């Protein structure tokens, strides 16, 4: 259940970057897919998470209202659009993915918030430098 | 139809539940419990467009079919409607489809939540099963 990294780079302030992900996991799912970002000081943080089948995104206060999760056309692709970029948003940005196909109703944005239970595959990171 | 711990016990331990895949018969009991409260009946419209059925609240848009969910699977190949019988084999068979396709039942978060590591034998203690 493997996770393809695109985009990301540096980009200067209030700036705008697109990052991609593709699970090519190939089966059915995932359920989940989102992101999360580490600076070097920092704890892993969770960025955002939308849900495959439903669409339905969660955001991280932190970046609520800027950033944008959503599904690319290619299968098991989502794309997060990261606007009016600050430079605290200078860190690295990890894909991740549910591969657990829920019984009953689940929200994406619980695995995010709680440190990310759930989310049992990961992407190598990508770099996004906001230079101030 | 609303069950009663040991009531529901006895009929998930008759379709073969205790110990399916692992798994105690506690598990289940706790994991309806936490789920459709025993309520055969139970079913939550999510904002998604889906809706959870019966006992065990399994989702349109994945495990059953409800015409009202597009984008709808139905993994287990049945009409959501067969999850609000006031039977209990079509949840069950479900069931064992969700938890042994891979998914375990951590497919329940609630199970996870409320049931998992925590002594489950206690929702059928007290019971003749």
């Amino acid at each position: 259940v493997q996770l393809v990294e695109s985009g990301g780079g540096s980009v200067q302030a209030g700036g705008s970057l697109r990052l991609s992900c593709t699970a090519s996991g190939y089966t059915i799912g995932p359920y989940c897919m989102g992101w999360f970002r580490q600076a070097p000081g920092g704890e892993r943080e969770a960025v955002a998470a939308i849900n495959m089948g439903g669409g339905i995104t969660y955001y991280a206060d932190s970046v609520k209202g800027r950033f944008t999760i959503s599904r690319d056309n290619a299968k098991n692709t989502v794309t997060l659009q990261m606007n009016s970029l600050k430079p605290e948003d200078t860190a690295m940005y990890y894909c991740a993915a549910d591969s657990t196909i829920y019984a009953s109703y689940y929200e994406c944005g619980h695995g995010l918030s709680t440190g990310g239970y759930g989310y049992d595959s990961w992407g190598q990171g990508t770099q996004v430098t906001v230079s101030s | 139809k609303v069950f009663g711990r040991c009531e529901l016990a006895a009929a998930m331990k008759r379709h073969g539940l205790d110990n399916y895949r692992g798994y105690s018969l506690g598990n289940w009991v706790c994991a309806a419990k936490f789920e459709s409260n025993f309520n055969t009946q139970a079913t939550n419209r999510n904002t998604d467009g889906s809706t959870d059925y019966g006992i065990l609240q399994i989702n349109s848009r994945w495990w059953c079919n409800d015409g009202r969910t597009p984008g709808s699977r139905n993994l287990c190949n049945i009409p959501c409607s067969a999850l609000l019988s006031s039977d209990i084999t079509a949840s069950v068979n479900c069931a064992k489809k969700i938890v042994s396709d891979g998914n375990g039942m951590n497919a329940w978060v609630a199970w996870r939540n409320r049931c998992k590591g925590t002594d489950v034998q206690a929702w059928i203690r007290g019971c003749r099963l």
